[PDB]
Formats: C-alpha cells, sequence, structure tokens
RNA sequence: AGAGGGCGUGAAACCGUUAAGAGGUAAACGGGUGGGGUCCGCGCAGUCCGCCCGGAGGAUUCAACCCGGCGGCGGGUCCGGCCGUGUCGGCGGCCCGGCGGAUCUUUCCCGCGCGGGGGACCGUCCCCCGACCGGCGACCGGCCGCCGCCGGGCGCAUUUCCA
RNA sequence: UACCCACCCGACCCGUCUUGAAACACGGACCAAGGAGUCUAACACGUGCGCGAGUCGGGGGCUCGCACGAAAGCCGCCGUG
RNA sequence: CUGGAGCGUCGGGCCCAUACCCGGCCGUCGCCGGCAGUCGAGAGUGGACGGGAGCGGCGGGGGCGGCGCGCGCGCGCGCCCGCCCCCGGAGCCCCGCGGACGCUACGCCGCGACGAGUAGGAGGGCCGCUGCGGUGAGCCUUGAAGCCUAGGGCGCGGGCCCG
C-alpha cells in the first residue's frame, strides 16, 4: 500500500532519496541489458560468467515429450506403495516381495540413491541405474523391465 | 517451629554484626600500616639523603613509578598515532586524567602524545583528593560513585583490596594489582584549572603547559579538583 | 474554590514560545507552522546565531508535568454523558473537556452530572 | 543498468502491451453465461445425456 | 482462557476508548475504567463490579459466579446494599476478602463504592 | 568532547518477536517469565529463538532428529526445537521419542505417536522441565535454503563456485565468455 | 435579505474606513526584559480541600447478637452420582462403527479378463464393564466452614445523620 | 504563550546548481486554487502467515434474479502442471 | 595614544564560548536489568530426621584479617520433666500462607552511559488529507463543515485541543 512506503517519508525532502549532485536523470546506463560487452562489462563478466557466446549443438525443432524421463531414488520406493504392504512381508515367511510399478506412480527411470531396507522387492521400471540394480540385487529381489 | 526459627534467623542477623564489625575493624587496622608505611617511606628517603650528605656524598632517589597524566587539549585537529594512544590512556574527553604506571613502554607512549597532555609524579594528597572526591568506579561497565566501600570490595576483594584506603596503596606503591586497581578506576573528569593555564600549546619547560611537569603537577591538581 | 488536584506540582516549561517557520513573517503564503528547512545554504538550519531556533527533542517537557493544564487536571474530551463516568475514579488527577459540537441542552446534562460526582469541567459555563 | 546480482531479464514490453491488454472482469459473468448454456441445452434435449454423446 | 482473550481484546474493543493520551474501557464491571488485565470485566473468570443502584440510593455489587460461564444470563450475580457508608464498605470488603475472590480489586471496589456514595447526597450550595 | 565512534553502539538483535500471533506472544511472555529468573541458560536460548524469524528457525526433519538422539548418552532426554518437525519419507524404524516443537507437520505427528512416543508444546515443556533439565536443543540446517548457494564470493571470480541466478538453465544459458576456456577464458 | 435576481458559504492577496500605539538610520527578524491594552481567571477573604479524633449541640434506627429465609463463596469426604486424560480388562461396537489403504479372496453375488457389488486384513475411530491415575473450572448432590442480602427479633453508655 | 509598543544583545534573502553564494550567478511582484516517484510484469533479498517432500491455481467445473455477489463455498479437480 | 594606549622581556589581578565540573531538566543504547507477586545487600546455604549428649561449642593466624563469633542455643513459661504450641493473625523492613497503587506483560522502574549533520537510510509519528469494513445506545435544527476570531491551553511539533 501507498501508506507504508518511503515516498511518504520523503516529502519536504527535496531530491527524494536520489541525490542532488547527480540527479535522477532518465536512463544513464542505457536501456535494459545494454552494454554487456562495453562498459557494463564488469557485472556481466564477474556476476554472470559465460553469457556472451555460443556453445554446443542445435536440436532444432525440439520436443520434451520425446525425452520425458523422471527419476526416483531407492531412498523412497518404500513410500510409493502403501506402507502396510511393507509391514505385510518383513514377516509372512514365504519371500513374497511386493511388486512396485514405478511406472504406475509416474517415473520413466529408477536410481540408486540411499539405503534400501533389508526386504526383497520386485521393482518394475523403465531405465534402471546400475547402482539401483546392485542395491536391489544385493538386498534380495529383482529388476524387471517395462516398455 | 516459630521459636526454633526466630532464633535461627536472629543468629544470622548477629553472625553479621560479628562480620560487618570484623571487616570494619580490619579496614581500620589496614589503614594503620597505611599510616606507618606512608610515613616510613618519607623518612627513609630523607633518612638516607641525610646519610649521604654526611659523607661527601650523594642520592639519586628512586625514579617515579606513578604519574597521573592530564589530557589538556581537545579533540579535533588530532593526528592518528596520537589519538590511538590517548584512547589507550582512556583520555578520550578533553582534560580528564588517569593514573599511569611509568615503565619503559608507558613513558615512551607519552613522548609521542606529549604536546597534548600534562603529567607529573603526584603526591599522596593528590591521590587522596582524586580517589576520594573524583573517584567513581567501573561496575558492570558503568561510571558508578564510590560512596560505600562494599563497591570496591565487590570488584576487587579477590586482590585483598577491600576499601577506599586499600585502593590507595595500589595506587602509589604500584603493587601487584596496579592494572586492576587502575581499571575499575574510571578516568577522573577534572574541572577547568581555576586561575587558568600558562599556555596550552608549549612545553612547560618553555613556559607552557604540556608533557612532563616533575612534581609540579600537584599545583595543577589542586586547581582542577 | 473548585475541585483541587490530587497533587499540584511546579509546572515548568523550558520554552514557552511558538516555533515559527523561517520567513513566515515576510510571506503570507507561509503558515507559522513548522516546516524544517532543508536549504543547502540556509542559515537557520546550520544552527547559526541569533536566527530562529529549531524544534529539537531535548528541549521538550518533564514527564510528570507533561501535557498538564495550569490547574492540574489534564483534559479528557468528554463528548456525551456516558463518557463522563469513565473518569469517576480518575477524577482527581484529570478532568472533562466538553466537546465543541454538543448541543446546548446536553451541554447542560453533562455539566450537572459532573458536579454531582465531582469531576472538574473546564468549560462548564459555556453555551447557556 | 544492472547492479550487483540479479538475472538478466528480457521482459518483452518493448512493443505495445498497453493498447492490447485484456483484463478479465468478464470471468465471473462469463462463468454464468456458460452456466445458462449447460443449463438450457439440458432442459431442451430433456431425456438425453447432458454431457454429450 | 483469560490471558488469551486479552491479547485479542487489547486493542480492538468496542468499550475501549483512546483519545487525548489516555486509554480507557467503558465495559460493564471493570472498576475504574482501566485498560488492563486485572481491572477488566469480561476476559477473566471471577470479577467484581461496583455500580450505582437503580433507585437513586445505595450500591449494587456485581459478582461473577463461575459455576457455569458461557451462560451470560445467569453467569453473573448481583446484590443491593443500602446502608450507612461504613457498613456499606465493610460489606464489600467482607464480600471480596474472606471470600478469597480476586483480592486485587479489594481496594478499588471500595474506592468505587465510596465514590458512588458521594455522588448521591445533597449535591451543592 | 568525547571521541568515540557512534557507528555501531546500537546493537541489532531482536528483542520482541516481529509477529502478531497471540500464542507466540504468550509463550514468549511465559519466558520473559522464566529466562529472567532461573539460572538455566536453556530458556535464554529458547527465548532468543521464539523471537527469531521463520527463515532463521529452519525446520527439523524427523530423520535428523533420529541421529541426534541415537547418540551415546542422549537416551531418555526430550528433543526440543524452536520451529517445526517434518517427516522423512526416507526413514522407517522411528524410535520412541519425546519431542517439543512449536509445530509438527501432521504426518510426523502420526509417525511419532504410532511408535508410543510423546509430543509436547512450549508450555508443557515449561512444567516438565522449567530449567531445561534432561533436554536436547536441536535446529534445522540454517545453511539449507537454496538461497544460501547464491551467497559467497561470486561466479566469475577464481575457483569460487557459487550459483549464478539464471532465468532458465540449459545448453545456451550461461556456457561461453568465461566457462569454456576455448571461448575466451574460464573461472 | 449580514439569502436581493451572476442571490447558499463567502477566505487571502488585495483594498474600504473606525481605535491604539508607534515612527530621522527601509522594512522586516533572533535572544532578553519593561509599559499598555483587549480580552481571560477571579476575590466584594481563594483562605483550598479530603481522613481520623476530641469536645459541645441536635436528630433517625441500628449496628455487636441471635432466629427464619434467600443468595454467594471457599473446603474437603471425590462421599454419592455425572464428566473427561493417561493406563489396563473385556474383542465387548467390530456385521447392530465408519472410512482409508495399489492389503486379500474372482472359495462369494450382479454386470459385462475388466467394472460394480458383496465377503476377509491392517491402520484408524465406538460400547460394556472392571482396575489405576491426572480428579482436571466439568458438574451436580449432600456435609461443612465463611460472607452477603432480605425478613424477624434486640430501644439505646449502642449504631448511625446533621451542624 | 499570542497584539501593539518600548528597549538591550544577535542579524545578509530564500531556493538552487555549486571546491566556494548575501552574490556585481540564475528562479522568485503578491494571493488563492491545481502540481511531480505513479501502475503493471519480471527478477532479487529481507520479512509476515498457511501447509510441509509438497505446496499451490488457474483455467476450468459444481452451487444465482447477487441486494450484499460480479462475492463466498466446494471439486477422484488437486493435478493434466 | 607619547616617561605612552609604541616595542622587548616579565609579574600579579581580572574578563569571556555551545569547551570541563557540579547540578537541573528533555532525547537514544545498554544493562545476558528489575519489576508478572518474593528477603536480602564484599552473602559465604537451607532443611529434614535420627542416635548421643551440653554449657558445648570449632580452645586454628600482631593476622592485623578475610570462615566463624559475642543479642542467647536453653529458654521464658508451664514445673528435676514438658513445651520451645495456630499469622485468618508475626503485627508487620521480611514475611517464602497471598500479593503494587504499579502488572495496557509491546505495561512501567533504576541504573549508567551517551544524542555537530548535507546525500542516504532507517526508525518513530492518539502528525495530517480523502475512500470503505468494523466499532463508538458517537455527535447534530437545543445548529455540522467551513469559515472567522490582540477568547484558555497543550505538544519539542505534524498539529492538536479549548473561548
Ligand atoms: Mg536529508
Ligand atoms: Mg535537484
Ligand atoms: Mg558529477
Ligand atoms: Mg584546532
Ligand atoms: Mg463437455
Ligand atoms: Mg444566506
Ligand atoms: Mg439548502
Ligand atoms: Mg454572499
Ligand atoms: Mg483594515
Ligand atoms: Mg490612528
Ligand atoms: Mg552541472
Ligand atoms: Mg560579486
Ligand atoms: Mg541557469
Ligand atoms: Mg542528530
Amino acid at each position: 500500500p501507498s501508506r507504508l512506503r518511503k515516498t511518504r517519508k520523503l516529502r519536504g525532502h527535496v531530491s527524494h532519496g536520489h541525490g542532488r549532485i547527480g540527479k535522477h536523470r532518465k536512463h544513464p546506463g542505457g536501456r535494459g541489458n545494454a552494454g554487456g560487452m562495453h562498459h557494463h562489462r564488469i557485472n556481466f563478466d564477474k556476476y554472470h560468467p559465460g553469457y556472451f557466446g555460443k556453445v554446443g549443438m542445435r536440436h532444432y525443432h525440439l520436443k520434451r515429450n520425446q525425452s520425458f524421463c523422471p527419476t526416483v531414488n531407492l531412498d523412497k520406493l518404500w513410500t510409493l506403495v502403501s506402507e502396510q504392504t511393507r509391514i505385510n512381508a518383513a514377516k509372512n515367511k514365504t519371500g513374497a516381495a511386493p511388486i512396485i510399478d514405478v511406472v504406475r506412480s509416474g517415473y520413466y527411470k529408477v536410481l540408486g540413491k540411499g539405503k534400501l531396507p533389508k526386504q526383497p522387492v520386485i521393482v518394475k521400471a523403465k531405465f534402471f541405474s546400475r547402482r539401483a540394480e546392485e542395491k536391489i540385487k544385493g538386498v534380495g529381489g529383482a529388476c524387471v523391465l517395462v516398455a | 517451629n516459630f521459636a526454633e526459627l526466630k532464633i535461627k534467623r536472629l543468629r544470622k542477623k548477629f553472625a553479621q554484626k560479628m562480620l560487618r564489625k570484623a571487616r570494619r575493624k580490619l579496614i581500620y587496622e589496614k589503614a594503620k600500616h597505611y599510616h606507618k608505611e606512608y610515613r616510613q617511606m618519607y623518612r627513609t628517603e630523607i633518612r638516607m639523603a641525610r646519610m649521604a650528605r654526611k659523607a661527601g656524598n650523594f642520592y639519586v632517589p628512586a625514579e617515579p613509578k606513578l604519574a597521573f597524566v592530564i589530557r589538556i587539549r581537545g579533540i579535533n585537529g588530532v593526528s592518528p598515532k596520537v589519538r590511538k594512544v590517548l584512547q589507550l590512556l582512556r583520555l578520550r574527553q578533553i582534560f580528564n586524567g588517569t593514573f599511569v604506571k611509568l615503565n619503559k613502554a608507558s613513558i615512551n607512549m607519552l613522548r609521542i602524545v606529549e604536546p597534548y597532555i600534562a603529567w607529573g609524579y603526584p603526591n599522596l594528597k593528590s591521590v587522596n583528593e582524586l580517589i576520594y572526591k573524583r573517584g567513581y568506579g567501573k561496575i558492570n561497565k558503568k561510571r558508578i560513585a564510590l560512596t560505600d566501600n562494599a563497591l570496591i570490595a565487590r570488584s576487587l576483594g579477590k586482590y585483598g583490596i577491600i576499601c577506599m584506603e586499600d585502593l590507595i596503596h595500589e595506587i602509589y606503591t604500584v603493587g601487584k594489582r596496579f592494572k586492576e586497581a587502575n581499571n575499575f578506576l574510571w578516568p577522573f573528569k577534572l574541572s577547568s584549572p581555576r586561575g587558568g593555564m600558562k599556555k596550552k600549546t608549549t612545553h612547560f619547560v618553555e613556559g607552557g603547559d604540556a608533557g612532563n611537569r616533575e612534581d609540579q603537577i600537584n599545583r595543577l591538581i589542586r586547581r582542577m579538583n | 474554590a473548585a475541585l483541587r488536584p490530587l497533587v499540584k506540582p511546579k509546572i515548568v516549561k523550558k520554552r514557552t514560545k511558538k516555533f515559527i517557520r523561517h520567513q513566515s513573517d515576510r510571506y503570507v503564503k507561509i503558515k507559522r507552522n513548522w516546516r524544517k528547512p532543508r536549504g543547502i545554504d540556509n542559515r537557520v538550519r546550520r544552527r547559526f546565531k541569533g536566527q530562529i531556533l529549531m524544534p529539537n527533542i531535548g528541549y521538550g517537557s518533564n514527564k510528570k508535568t507533561k501535557h498538564m493544564l495550569p490547574s492540574g487536571f489534564r483534559k479528557f474530551l468528554v463528548h456525551n454523558v456516558k463518557e463522563l463516568e469513565v473518569l469517576l475514579m480518575c477524577n482527581k488527577s484529570y478532568c472533562a473537556e466538553i466537546a465543541h459540537n454538543v448541543s446546548s441542552k446536553n451541554r447542560k446534562a453533562i455539566v450537572e452530572r459532573a458536579a454531582q460526582l465531582a469531576i472538574r469541567v473546564t468549560n462548564p459555563n459555556a453555551r447557556l | 543498468a544492472p547492479s550487483r546480482n540479479g538475472m538478466i531479464l528480457k521482459p518483452h514490453f518493448h512493443k505495445d502491451w498497453q493498447r492490447r491488454v485484456a483484463t478479465w472482469f468478464n470471468q465471473p459473468a462469463r462463468k454464468i453465461r456458460r452456466r445458462k448454456a449447460r443449463q438450457a441445452k439440458a432442459r431442451r434435449i430433456a431425456p438425453r445425456p447432458a454431457s454429450g454423446p | 482462557s483469560a490471558h488469551l482473550q486479552w491479547m485479542v481484546v487489547r486493542n480492538c474493543s468496542s468499550f475501549l476508548i483512546k483519545r487525548n493520551k489516555q486509554t480507557y474501557s467503558t465495559e460493564p464491571n471493570n472498576l475504574k475504567a482501566r485498560n488492563s488485565f486485572r481491572y477488566n470485566g469480561l476476559i477473566h473468570h471471577k470479577t467484581v463490579g461496583v455500580e450505582p443502584a437503580a433507585d437513586g440510593k445505595g450500591v449494587v455489587v456485581v459478582i461473577k459466579r463461575r459455576s457455569g460461564q458461557r451462560k451470560p444470563a445467569t453467569s453473573y450475580v448481583r446484590t443491593t446494599i443500602n446502608k450507612n457508608a461504613r457498613a456499606t464498605l465493610s460489606s464489600i470488603r467482607h464480600m471480596i476478602r474472606k471470600n478469597k475472590y480476586r483480592p486485587d480489586l479489594r481496594m478499588a471496589a471500595i474506592r468505587r463504592a465510596s465514590a458512588i456514595l458521594r455522588s448521591q447526597k445533597p449535591v451543592m450550595v | 568532547g568525547v571521541d568515540i565512534r557512534h557507528n555501531k553502539d546500537r546493537k541489532v538483535r531482536r528483542k520482541e518477536p516481529k509477529s502478531q500471533d497471540i500464542y507466540l506472544r504468550l509463550l514468549v511472555k511465559l519466558y520473559r517469565f522464566l529466562a529472567r529468573r532461573t539460572n538455566s541458560t536453556f530458556n535464554q536460548v529458547v527465548l532468543k529463538r521464539l523471537f527469531m524469524s521463520r527463515t532463521n528457525r529452519p525446520p527439523l526433519s524427523l530423520s535428523r532428529m533420529i541421529r541426534k538422539m541415537k547418540l551415546p548418552g542422549r537416551e531418555g532426554k526430550t528433543a526440543v526445537v524452536v520451529g517445526t518437525i517434518t517427516d522423512d519419507v526416507r526413514v522407517q524404524e522411528v524410535p520412541k521419542l519425546k519431542v517439543c516443537a512449536l509445530r509438527v507437520s501432521s504426518r510426523a505427528r502420526s509417525r511419532i505417536l504410532k511408535a508410543g512416543g510423546k509430543i509436547l508444546t512450549f508450555d508443557q515443556l515449561a512444567l516438565d522441565s522449567p530449567k531445561g533439565c534432561g533436554t536436547v536443543l536441536l535446529s534445522g540446517p540454517r545453511k539449507g535454503r537454496e538461497v544460501y548457494r547464491h551467497f559467497g564470493k561470486a561466479p566469475g571470480t577464481p575457483h569460487s563456485h557459487t550459483k549464478p541466478y539464471v532465468r532458465s538453465k540449459g545448453r545456451k544459458f550461461e556456457r561461453a565468455r568465461g566457462r569454456r576456456a576455448s571461448r575466451g577464458y574460464k573461472n
């Protein structure tokens, strides 16, 4: 609101928080992101390094749907499925191992972060990591692919 | 209950009229070296010059250890290396003064601020008048007046310093705890020299008011208490 | 012989006079009302000598005797009857002022209520 | 004239946003204009799935 | 609780009134119109009020019940006192104290009652 | 004529909470009560946090409160937090705890209580242990906020590697005059 | 009509005259007083009030006490009951307690392996009663202790009113 | 305290650009009225509040002739992002 | 202005700033401040409770002294034995049984300390203008806004209040 502004406290205050030596003139520097090479250089070079120039390779027309691929970490599969499906098993005595469609919860790829609880699993996913492989194997249980 | 208490608290009460007597007595008999040394130090310097003169022969009394320094000029148009020393001597304000322990380091700090101060080796009655009349202490970092000596004891009782007179050895004799005696002691703010200076600008030596005035600072202190 | 105070101290005022604005005298377009002068050159503001004095803080008034009428009772702007019974306890330290725009009939109503319960009113004898 | 850490910003207001601004104080009256269609169409085609085929 | 209501009702209150450097509270039964914790009527759960009797003479002493509040009608009980100044106060004194019922108001209740009484007698010469 | 700088004599600590939330202001009131009185430093520190801002009393995760109470000696104490407890979806063997917090996210609430723990509030704590006897102060990581990566020297200065703020990262979006040594130089 | 046909109000610059006072260094300004006015407080003593007390006058009913009633407060025996916190028991609501869960059975039922429905399971939320404990402002009943009001008693070394 | 007057001391005309203005720099006869840091988008930090590995907000829907209403409420929406 | 009111070198004595001292008052910062109902002033514990006993004691330094002593333990009373008793009353400078008048718990109180300012910031504005939701048994034909006032005042002042 208007009421809670400095401009209220700057009346009778001649130059208006803006200096009477060098006034508030219109557009001293330039207009917007202007003088990046020349003379505003010191910002752009010290504060946004790697702005000026090309790099890399075009992929031109590009569509993200083509390369949609979310990630999950082992870390939290023992979320995706209702926690009761874990409490059931860890127990049960038959080596059930519940199935986890990392598909069905919304992730085109599973990755090996974190601990995994000592508990056999069947993870059906798309693009598994290596480490995700190893951890699941080394716990017990398996890595099934989906198309 | 009542009259097992009544007594129990009256005891504490009296166990005090022991104590605040005992200490009161202690102070009074401390004050009694503080005569005897305080005289014996005089005579035993005369004693000896009297001894020397009898031979074809010759004193040089102990160099002074104590020299309270008055700042005498103000605080604008002041060099750096000065202004730092003058706020290591706690002479921030114009024309206050502190009891400084002479010492190769300290003496040579005063060379460098000479043109603004006026020091000399002060005398008992000078120390007295100052500690008594214009001696407030720094207690919880506060210029607080020394009116009862449960205020001195309260800061300095851990150095065997318990009273206004126990301060006053530690301020001639330098003693072990000059440091902490002269740093509850908060710099003494002295009024304008009644009857006026000679010349704020120059060395005493050339008729002025500055730097060393041996002994002769005691004229100066009468005029400024 | 009206409604004496609880306590009548010595009211002291460090300056008794108003704080006119610089050049409020020459120009009629300037109200006496203080406006603090922010001239680069202006002599007042650089606290120069024998010029108009600037309203500063430490040249303001004793906590006890602040805000306090010559008799002793600081005002209340009493505004109808019901607002008067507020002072019924705090009667003896501070008084009623009856608002400008109360009508002569209730201007009376309030007054004789005040006197009933011993609250001073500074304009008791006003509209009539 | 930038000063000490921001983003670059290419805000695109160099053209003339001003003239062609659509504000939306239709929004709620439109909501209702719509309501009355959903409504009317159903009462017109009485027994027929309101939603559509 | 009391302490909570307060913080809602500290500022923002219809019987609150601040002009002219005071603040004040016109609620029924506070004693001495103060804005306060102690001397406020409603907030709290035990309250003494003192106010003039409807007849012209006497003093009513309003005592909050605390049997069951959030029951405004009956929550909250009165009594007339038409006696002779001294006994009138001794009654209020004995009603508040030796009934351990908010022995804070104690005096204020007396000072009110005393002030009420003087408002009702041969007014002026 | 005194010759001090007056530059930063005024200290700048918060000495009331800036909020208007009556309950904070009340349990704050409760320890202006305690912190004046009792010798315990604890309630000075808790006071000194009720006080502080949202941004600067970051939330504790449950998992981090596990490995701060697992440690040897800390069994039987109360965990105490001037802020919020939250879940860790990536933790499971919740031990039975005793906690205090201003808030606890509703899912952490059910997890703690299911384990036969207790949760207290900044008043019940004051009755349990007014001196802070048998307690553990914990805070969340104050160098947590994604903000804190933007802080430091600068990006573009030598091997001081600090997020720059960029409208949208990608291939073309700051990789050039100053990052590939082929394309000008690099830092 | 001090609303008069460009009329509600009716400012300042500005000008109109009446009254007072001033006036050779242009006026105007800051600090400090002094004189005078217009007004404003008063006093035809402003002796300011409020306790308590003593004395001397004058006047009503009491106060202290009980007894009848009414209404509070506080206490507890948690006495008796109702209330809710933590615990235990009932597996008792569980189907007459629901909803959540990709839990499980298509041994079930309906409709077309799927959908709907039913049945099993866990997590949750209700009844019974029993036991412990916070026994909690959540009461309500009795017993108590105290206060207040009302009505009775008490006629005057009391207890008020007045000067 | 304010009006006039009297005296004693003080005393240059404001605003502004300005290393430096009483300026033999410029604006400024006087008075009334009008009059200059606004809105939006985007960032950023600081802070306030909600919920919290979520959280939202629309745009849509379902609920009004609105008096209040072009509000409020609600939606496996609630997540298609 | 002239053995000077000239110039050298020197005394006393005096004069004066917003400078220093003491005091007065108004700002701000700090005090790990006190003050949300409690003992206690270089504080150097307090209390059960037992067994045993009593004029014991704790028979330690010209220390000048600090931690132990000369207002009591035990005692006066009840009569060698009991006690050493209850604040709804010790009569209270300590009171821990309950707490300011004071406690708008962003209130108020004591200490000290400090408060030259352009640009700028920041804070504080019962400083000011106009609009709406609340709220003020607000005010008003018994006279509102504005306007006018050598009509009393208040704030440091924005302004505010009164004739
Ligand atoms: Mg400025
Ligand atoms: Mg300018
Ligand atoms: Mg320039
Ligand atoms: Mg100089
Ligand atoms: Mg459709
Ligand atoms: Mg007219
Ligand atoms: Mg009309
Ligand atoms: Mg006209
Ligand atoms: Mg005229
Ligand atoms: Mg004339
Ligand atoms: Mg220029
Ligand atoms: Mg010139
Ligand atoms: Mg020009
Ligand atoms: Mg300043």
